[PDB]
């Protein structure tokens, strides 16, 4: 029930090669098991049983970058907890509130950013890809010159 | 600790040892993300859409804690959207699978019944 | 590399979460450890990263059959084993060779195929689908009244 | 028993226990049955984008009796078939994954000089 199947028709094979499959085809119907009855698929001309499951994909940023870099780490900081919880909440808002923008990014690069060392870890990246996003002036005059990587992003990821 | 959570955790099921693929790990972490960033509502069509093809959240057999964190916050909206409802059949069958999942969880959690959502 | 990543580019989100998911997108790719350095994908104006393998297919009839009846039994047979050596193989001529046919059909029916009894195995299903396809008329005098739920599947199957 | 089975069943690769799925249980019905017809032949790009996405025929971290029963017939059309193209380039491409797949087994099973596909 997540399962479609097709009968052969169309294809060329010949008319006894399209009725042994489709025989099969309505037996499998027949004497499916109730839990693995197959639903019938009649714009598809070749025969096949698949599941039409979705595949596995991710929706959330944070997560996708997590897992091409398997960095599932420190998602239990307090780094990472305000980053989630006090700035990215921020960015759902239709218009910016500028005033509170101001300090949760400037304490942000006061308690929990200081560094662009490296190697940089995911939480690291999100956090700083947040400030960014909200205050990226507060960034500028806090690290002028930025790890090339991060730089390499930011000049993609700043024109629409 | 919540008081969901620690009901939880007084339940063998919450012992289920479970090594989580790099898959897994990656659907919680992004529930994480959309709980904490306060956006669970604006995703429940994305929630009902993943338990449509899996019976957990994070692709398991058992329930795990991403289930009782988003639980937590999901069934208050959800019966709220129900008891609000002027059709409840098609609001049921566009949240169908999110309903299936609530009506385990608050079995197995054994929330007040004035807490839990009455189900058809 | 079976891996399709996006950028959020439209979707209504405003411009600030835009720019946020897409210096989160951008520093993946920056970040990626070469073995899941994932493909851009710019038809799609949402964020997503998605497994692009096939899902779950199955194009042999006799596969998606036991498939569908979880009936992986006896394909050690010589019942089977002619069914899919002898009989199956001739299904793939353009035009039939219709003495051989006879003999073969005939002799299925002698050694491996008497009932249709039941339950009917997939084996035996497989069996009489493929003689059916090569000789009903060799059929239809051997067994002149079908069990009814393959009277079903050939009523169906017997119509182009 | 032929050469190559025998050849496999004297390594201990061929002795790691493996429970299929009920998917798996189908993959390897699917090429028993293409095998037994002699339908190989016709079915190289399926055999092809089967190996795209799985290391091995039915879904597996090690190679399984189906993959030299299969491996038994395609070698040697693959072979032919790269013997004969006036774009090996072209070819190699077509079939890059049964080539990939054919290397692997050819080294596995110690195939002779004379009998395996000269690699690039």
């Amino acid at each position: 029930m997540s399962f479609l199947i097709s009968f052969d028709k169309s294809k060329k094979h010949p008319a006894h090669l399209q009725l042994a499959n489709n025989l099969k085809i309505a037996l499998a119907l027949e004497y499916a098991s109730k839990n693995l009855k197959p639903e019938v698929d009649n714009d598809n001309a070749a025969m096949e049983l698949r599941n039409t499951k979705e595949p596995f994909l991710l929706f959330d940023a944070n997560a996708i970058l997590r897992y091409v870099m398997d960095d599932f780490e420190g998602q239990t900081s307090d780094k990472y907890q305000f980053a989630l919880a006090s700035l990215q909440n921020l960015l759902y808002h239709k218009e910016l509130p500028q005033q509170h923008v101001e300090v949760l990014t400037n304490k942000a690069i006061e308690n929990y950013l200081v560094e662009l060392k490296e190697p940089l870890t995911t939480t690291d990246l999100i956090l700083f890809a947040n400030v960014y996003a909200l205050n990226s002036s507060l960034v500028h005059s806090k690290f002028p010159e930025l790890p090339s990587k991060v730089h390499n992003a930011v000049a993609l990821a700043k024109k629409h | 600790m919540s008081d969901l959570v620690t009901k939880f955790e007084s339940l063998i099921i919450s012992k289920y040892p479970v090594s989580f693929t790099k898959e897994q790990s990656a659907q919680a972490a992004q529930w994480e993300s959309v709980l904490k960033s306060g956006q669970i509502q604006p995703h429940l069509d994305q929630l009902n859409l993943v338990l449509r093809d899996n019976t957990f959240i994070v692709s398991t057999l058992y329930p795990t804690s991403t289930d009782v964190h988003v639980f937590e916050v999901a069934l208050p909206l959800i019966k709220d959207l129900v008891a609000s409802s002027k059709d409840v059949k098609s609001t049921y069958t566009t949240y169908r699978h999110i309903l299936r999942w609530i009506d385990y969880m608050q079995n197995l959690l054994e929330v007040s019944s004035t807490d839990k959502l009455e189900i058809n």
